[PDB]
């Protein structure tokens, strides 16, 4: 338990959730790698305000902030994607190309 | 394992297993959205066959059957 | 280093409560009858058979309800450390989480009112 | 415009409230009476 | 603590507030108005701390100085002229204006806050609130299939630049102790490592994602079709205008001039944007496609403005970010004004227009040789001295390739006047042979095109105004 | 060295096994139901991530928000986009499969060289137990326009929402 | 007495690493609790039975124990040898698990319930905030309990069901809002220590919202809307048999003597009967190492919280038979329409009253 650990562990969610969001051919995979790649960040703020930063707290509040918009990021992305659903009534994110 | 929703009007049984007292109906109702657009009555569970069997007994013999249509009062009928 | 005191008593009443599932539906899971498999496993349709297509006819009834549900998820958490830190802010305070509030007051109502 | 939709919507909501305390004091009452219950197996009840 | 700062965007707040309880109320409302006066509001309170007092901070969390002030004014500006422009526009469409401007006018807060903003967490809070509503704003007119997919495209792209950028952010909060503030980070690290290198490349990625350097461009061509076209107009105005204050802000400030790789860095991405979006804007058929690589050329021509930052190429940066807002509006309002009557269309229906509607015509041809760089014109001098501040300094590549691209620009954008000004009663499009024969959006056009042509020669007084807000950039 | 210590790195390698599989079954696996609950499986192992770093709020913060809302969110969303996943394989995935897989790979090598390389700052002073009333200090003297701003966001957020999502 | 103490030292006598006797005590309260949880719910199960019998004129199981008593152990009993079933094409592991995640944070949730200072498992500084944290797992459990089903009667209730355990969690955090306001903190045993001569009398408003919030959780026939019969057939637990039902059939009254509880320490205190107990100096008793005092002061404790408990689980399971049901839509406007507004009203107001009048706040 160590900061070196924690902030490895963070970078291979980084990792995780790059390779989801990239991959990924469903919709709503994209948005949940996304979410990934934000507690990939919280982790790290975390791991900082523990180690580095231990009285005045403050990555923590930092990460109260990423995680409400989060919330809001992903409130929004949804309705995005029911938006696009219900014209084009599918999901699949090789079916969203209107270029050559 | 689910369900495969899709922007249609919604067909749901209401069978003949009523958890009620309202006897045994099936009532084939369609929705859209908190709505009825149209229900179908399936009556006939419970059609025992009252009108050909009276064809066949005298009339003291019958009044004992008829307390059956429409259960409750069973002397409206009688 | 950790420095969070009650903890100890989280983990393990943790595994201890997970473990009562766990152990009641295996008990359960070692004494009672076998398979039932032929048309016991069919769904429940008050007796009939399923109609067949078998679909929900979807709706945003339960999508905007729980969009809202985050909004304010998120505002209970912006609100809990006011209130418990309510003490050594005194005014001013007041008056920010004041502004907070009517501007959460004013999104419910506009949620309301379509 | 306003104002009687509020004083319609107040004269809906205490008299809701009152209408459930008459039922809550109600169905307190009942559980004073002697319960009907015929106790088959014991207190078969004897036909006409 | 010294909320004065504020009183410019609380004003703006309260219109947020004040046209949306209306249309809560009368859903058929004149919220245009008290909405352009909101933001009238909110510039000409500026002239009371613009000069009247020193450089000031909120609690080290925000900065008023004249650079802030600067780039304020300008995303205001550009929110006010984008207004005028929408309002027969989606009122043309079967949807709402109230609960449109109240998230146009959140894009402006939210764009507002991040230019004098000096502090990690809120800068990423500013950074998102313009996201989010520019996403919101994109994917407005939820009819058309274009506009579903243009919103979810910049939304996954979006959303990605920004756990990037914070990313960096986190790394830069976690290298110097703590200090989430700005100015006290380069007090701490002043030094190149590998993880400083790290949150400087990471934050780039989030910032050339806002002013759309290639390669974090490929999302523009994308987006300027599927959007409303006065969320375009904004988009191309306003959102550069943030995000190159909040380059110049954060670069600059934060991150130590000791390590000025960002200068290799934008040296290539300025090269690259140079290059590619002016060759390959050459070969389009709409004109909202053209005018998105032409916004991620013209962007490329900026940046080397705070490439060589010497003082007189932040002055030649902010000066073409002045007149490239006149420059976009007038542009954005003629194909608004265009597509409104009949058109609906692309750059080949253009053809024959100088018969039928001549002041559209003298109205797009000025804003387009403007972008190309016309003399007297008020892209001439813009281009001008921000190529005389290249040389100044000693960047002759960069400058010798703003040329070319200068003038492979000049062809793309002359080609539009060709269709607008040759054709003969025979070559007119169809979309012109019965073309028909509303007043703010004229009252906007004549306003862009008289400023596009008078803010080139009638220049000196805006150069006393960008020196004193240059004052302030740290050297 | 000793018996808490011993606890809080067994807990910590624990939680981080079943944050990598979680995370893994969310982006790796066929069905996207299974995906939107191993994510609100990995939401709670942060969540316990958190409370082993001294940050008892920000946990139960994010069990209210990640497992409790946005979870929520995204098994309804789920739900309505059922329709049957009939998708079409496309021949240029292996191209994009494999650039991505190497630049995870390589992005994760040169992000494990710089934490491994850089000297942190560790500033042995144990932390504080109380950290929830400075969070509520710091939201109203430090960071009250982020708090103040948030508001609005979310605001904005609910109106263009539930703009997207409506029906007409 | 401190029971710690004397196991500890006990233990350690005989050698035994002392650090190592302090984690040899943890299983004694963590299954304390579970017995008394288990207890509670044989409890709950059988005043239910017993006092809708007698509301209605009737008597409740009387031929399985001398009173019935041994009805809830029957009824868990024959659920426990049930063959269970799974349907043709449900899933496989949703299916016994929604029963599981309906559960398992209800349980957690008792680490907050103190009967009496120095009784309760790990006084934690989250407090009521954890359980309020917890108490949003279950829709997880709902969601899952109906996706993982080929039934859409039943994937139909679990929406529904979701969909109103979400609809309930803002005023019910609001309400604890306004209790942590004048409780300077969100620990159970700080937030009750407050009561040194009870909230009730000082929010009433909150009072109101917090009972309703924590009744119309999917619990009562005011609402239990997944359990209306009528309506439609036990919504999502419409497939589930053996001991997987038991699980719905227990979460669900663990859930009520949890809130019953949590009701008597926010608003009334499990402590304190009703004199300012702790100033019996008039009996010259030193309570400090008084070795009684402390066991006679603890059984009155304990006593004063299972009172109201009990009186809110008797209230609770006497409006079950008293208020009629509300549609659904009658029921989503409680929440978001009536408790939402209040219980923003209720916090605005405690906290002008606290700001105005630090004392007695
Ligand atoms: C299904 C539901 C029912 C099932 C029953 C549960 C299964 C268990 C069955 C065993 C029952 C036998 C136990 C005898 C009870 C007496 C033990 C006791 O009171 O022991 C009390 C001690 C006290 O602890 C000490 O108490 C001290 C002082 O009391 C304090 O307690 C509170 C904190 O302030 C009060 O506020 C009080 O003022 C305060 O001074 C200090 O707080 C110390 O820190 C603390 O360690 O705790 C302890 O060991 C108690 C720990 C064991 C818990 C078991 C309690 C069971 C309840 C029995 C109640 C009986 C009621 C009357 C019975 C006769 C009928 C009339
Ligand atoms: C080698 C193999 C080993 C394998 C191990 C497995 C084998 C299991 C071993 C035997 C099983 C025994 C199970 C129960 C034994 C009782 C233990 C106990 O007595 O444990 C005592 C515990 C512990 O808490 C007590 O706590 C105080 C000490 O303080 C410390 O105690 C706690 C722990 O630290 C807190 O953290 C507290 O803040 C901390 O300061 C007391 O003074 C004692 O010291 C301490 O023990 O009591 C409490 O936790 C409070 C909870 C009980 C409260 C009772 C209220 C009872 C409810 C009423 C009953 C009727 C209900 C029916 C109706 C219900 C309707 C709602
Ligand atoms: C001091 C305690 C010492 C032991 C205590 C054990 C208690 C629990 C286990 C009981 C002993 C038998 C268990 C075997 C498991 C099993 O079911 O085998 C399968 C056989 C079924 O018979 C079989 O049926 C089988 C088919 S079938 O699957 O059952 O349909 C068939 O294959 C087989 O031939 C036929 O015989 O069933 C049994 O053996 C017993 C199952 C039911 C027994 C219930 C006892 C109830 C006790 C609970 C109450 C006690 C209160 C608390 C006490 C702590
Ligand atoms: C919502 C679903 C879950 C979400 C989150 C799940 C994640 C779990 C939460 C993670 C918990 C964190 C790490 C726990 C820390 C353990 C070590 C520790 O806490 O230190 C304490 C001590 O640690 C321990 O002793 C605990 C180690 C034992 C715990 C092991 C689990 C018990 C398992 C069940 C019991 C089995 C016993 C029989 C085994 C033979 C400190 O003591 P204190 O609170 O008194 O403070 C002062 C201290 O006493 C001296 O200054």
């Amino acid at each position: 338990m160590q900061l070196t650990y924690v902030l490895i562990l963070a970078a291979l969610l980084f990792c995780i959730g790059i390779y989801g969001l990239v991959t990924s051919r469903n919709a709503v995979r994209v948005l949940m790698s996304i979410e990934l790649l934000l507690n990939a960040v919280n982790l790290n703020l975390i791991g900082f305000a523990n180690y580095l930063d231990g009285q005045q707290i403050k990555g923590q509040v930092f990460a109260v902030f990423v995680i409400t918009v989060a919330a809001a990021e992903a409130a929004v992305g949804l309705a995005i994607i029911l938006a696009i659903y219900r014209n084009r009534d599918t999901v699949d994110m090789e079916k969203f190309n209107l270029l050559k | 394992p689910k369900i495969e929703t899709r922007t249609e009007p919604m067909v749901i049984n209401m069978g003949p297993h009523h958890p009620s007292m309202h006897g045994v109906l099936r009532l084939m109702v369609t929705l859209d959205g908190e709505d009825v657009i149209d229900c179908e009555p399936v009556i006939g569970y419970l059609h025992r066959g009252m009108e050909k069997i009276a064809e066949n007994r005298t009339n003291i013999m019958f009044i004992p059957y008829v307390s059956r249509w429409d259960y409750a009062a069973g002397m409206f009928n009688e | 280093v950790f420095v969070l005191s009650g903890y100890e008593y989280f983990l393990g009443f943790l595994i201890i409560c997970s473990l009562v599932p766990v152990l009641a539906l295996a008990a359960s899971a070692l004494l009672r009858p076998k398979s039932g498999r032929m048309i016991r496993l069919t769904t429940y349709e008050s007796g009939m058979e399923p109609i067949g297509g078998a679909w929900i006819q979807f709706n945003v009834r339960y999508y905007m309800f729980a969009l809202v549900f985050v909004i304010f998820d998120v505002e209970t958490v912006f609100l809990y450390p006011w209130a418990v830190a309510f003490h050594q802010l005194g005014l001013l305070a007041f008056i920010e989480a004041l502004i907070f509030i009517a501007i959460l007051v004013v999104a419910l109502v506009y949620a309301w009112r379509k | 415009k306003f104002l009687n939709q509020i004083t319609n919507y107040a004269k809906e909501a205490v008299q809701s409230a009152k209408y459930i305390g008459q039922g809550l004091s109600v169905t307190f009452d009942h559980m004073r009476r002697r319960p009907i219950t015929v106790q088959y197996p014991y207190e078969k009840l004897i036909p006409s | 603590g010294t909320i004065l700062p504020e009183t410019i965007l609380i004003v703006t707040l309260l219109v947020v507030l004040l046209a949306d309880l209306i249309q809560g109320r009368q859903a058929d409302r004149w919220t245009p108005y008290f909405a352009i006066v909101g933001l009238g509001g909110a510039i000409a309170t500026m002239i009371p701390l613009w000069t009247q007092p020193a450089t000031i901070s909120f609690f080290g969390s925000f900065i008023s100085d004249h650079l802030s002030l600067f780039f304020r004014g300008l995303i205001a500006l550009s929110a006010l002229g984008t207004i005028l422009m929408s309002i027969r526009y989606v009122e043309q469409t079967g949807s709402s204006l109230g609960e449109f401007m109240t998230i146009l006018l959140t894009a402006t807060v939210g764009g507002m806050f991040i230019a004098g903003a000096q502090e990690l967490v809120f800068i990423f809070v500013a950074l998102e609130t313009l996201s989010i509503a520019s996403y919101l704003l994109t994917g407005y007119t939820k009819r058309d299939s274009r506009s579903n997919e243009a919103a979810l495209k910049y939304l996954l792209i979006g959303a990605a630049s920004s756990a990037i950028f914070l990313y960096g952010s986190s790394l830069l909060y976690g290298l110097s102790g703590g200090h989430t503030q700005l100015p006290a980070i380069a007090q701490a690290l002043s030094s190149e490592s590998l993880g400083l290198v790290v949150a400087l490349v990471f934050v780039i990625a989030g910032i050339s994602f806002k002013i759309s350097a290639v390669p974090f461009h490929q999302w523009t061509p994308d987006v300027y079709e599927g959007a409303p076209t006065p969320v375009v107009a904004f988009l191309s105005v306003g959102s550069k205008a943030a995000g190159f204050a909040l380059a110049i802000r954060f670069l600059t400030l934060a991150f130590p001039s000791v390590t000025d790789q960002w200068q290799l860095i934008f040296t290539v991405l300025a090269i690259l944007s140079m290059i590619l979006g002016n060759v390959v804007a050459l070969a389009q058929t709409s004109m909202k496609r053209m005018l998105a690589y032409s916004s991620i050329g013209q962007a490329g021509f900026v940046m080397i403005g705070f490439v060589v930052g010497t003082e007189a190429g932040y002055a030649s940066m902010l000066f073409y970010l002045l007149v490239y807002l006149f420059m976009n509006l007038g542009a954005f309002t003629c194909v608004i004004l265009f597509s409104l009557r009949t058109g609906t269309d692309q750059i080949s229906e253009y053809a024959g227009l100088y018969q039928k509607d001549p002041l559209l015509t003298l109205g797009l041809s000025l804003c387009l040789l403007s972008l190309g760089g016309i003399p007297p014109l008020a892209g001439f001098f813009g281009k001008i001295y921000l190529f005389w501040a290249g040389w100044q300094a000693g960047a002759y590549g960069l400058v010798l390739l703003g040329l070319l691209t200068s003038v492979i620009s000049i062809y793309y954008y002359i080609r539009v006047v060709k269709m607008m000004v040759v054709k003969e009663p025979q070559e007119m499009s169809e979309a012109v042979r019965n073309y028909p024969e509303l007043r703010p959006l004229q009252v906007g056009l004549v306003m862009t095109v008289i400023a596009t042509s008078l803010a080139g020669i009638l220049a000196n007084p805006l150069f006393n105004l960008v020196n004193t807000a240059v004052w302030d950039v740290p050297q | 060295m000793d018996l808490a210590t011993l606890t809080q790195t067994i807990t910590f390698f624990a939680l981080a096994a079943a944050v990598i599989i979680a995370a893994l079954g969310v982006v790796l696996l066929d069905n996207v139901v299974y995906s939107a609950f191993l994510l609100g499986g990995v939401f709670l192992s942060i969540a316990g991530l958190y409370i082993l770093m001294n940050a008892d709020f920000v946990s139960a913060a994010q069990i209210l928000i990640y497992v409790g809302a946005v979870n929520v969110l995204i098994l309804f969303a789920i739900m309505l986009v059922n329709k049957r996943e009939t998708y079409t394989p496309v021949p240029g995935r292996w191209l994009r499969q494999g650039g991505a897989a190497v630049v995870s790979l390589g992005v994760f090598a040169l992000l494990t060289k710089m934490i491994l390389q850089t000297p942190w700052q560790l500033s042995s002073v144990p932390p504080t137990p109380d950290s929830i009333t400075t969070i509520g200090q710091h939201f109203f003297s430090d960071f009250l326009l982020p708090f103040e701003l948030a508001s609005v966001l979310l605001l904005m957020a609910l109106i263009g929402a539930v703009v997207l999502a409506r029906r007409e | 007495i401190d029971l710690q103490g004397q196991f500890i030292s006990a233990l350690q006598s005989l050698g035994l690493s002392h650090d190592l006797a302090k984690l040899l005590w943890l299983p004694l309260p963590m299954l304390m609790m579970l017995i008394v949880a288990t207890v509670g719910v044989l409890v709950a199960v059988w005043l239910e039975r017993k006092i809708s019998a007698a509301v209605q004129q009737r008597i409740g199981p009387e031929y399985i124990g001398p009173l019935g008593i041994l009805a809830p152990l029957a009824d868990g009993l024959k659920l426990i040898f049930k063959e269970d079933v799974l349907p043709a094409n449900s899933d496989r592991w949703l299916f016994t698990l929604g029963p599981a995640v309906v559960v398992i944070p209800v349980f957690l949730s008792y680490i907050i319930v103190p009967f009496g200072q120095n009784l309760l498992i790990s006084n934690l500084a989250m407090g009521v905030f954890l359980w309020i944290a917890l108490s949003s797992i279950a829709p997880i459990g709902l969601l899952m309990a109906g996706y993982a089903s080929n039934n859409k009667y039943s994937l139909l209730g679990g929406l529904r069901a979701a969909a109103q355990s979400i609809s309930y969690e803002i005023p019910l955090a609001l309400a604890v809002l306004a209790v942590a306001m004048m409780s300077n903190g969100l620990g159970t045993v700080e937030i009750v220590e407050q009561q040194s001569q009870w909230n009730v009398w000082r929010q009433p408003i909150g009072f109101l919202v917090f009972w309703i919030a924590a009744l119309a959780e999917c619990e009562r026939l005011p609402f239990d809307l997944p359990e209306a019969e009528e309506e439609l057939v036990a919504g999502y637990q419409t497939e589930y048999a053996g001991m997987k039902f038991a699980l719905f059939y227990l979460g669900a009254y663990v859930n009520l003597v949890l809130s019953a509880l949590l009701v008597s320490v926010l608003y009334f205190g499990g402590w304190s009967f009703p004199i300012p107990l702790e100033t019996i100096a008039n009996l010259l008793g030193v309570s400090e190492t008084n070795p009684f005092l402390q066991i006679a002061f603890a059984v009155l404790g304990i006593t004063m919280t299972l009172i109201k408990a009990y009186f809110f689980v008797f209230l609770a399971i006497l409006l079950r038979w008293t208020v009629p049901r509300v549609r659904i839509d009658q029921l989503l406007d409680l929440g978001w329409k009536f408790l939402l507004p209040v219980g923003l009203v209720n916090l605005l107001l405690t906290a002008g009253l606290k700001l105005a009048f630090p004392v007695a706040f």
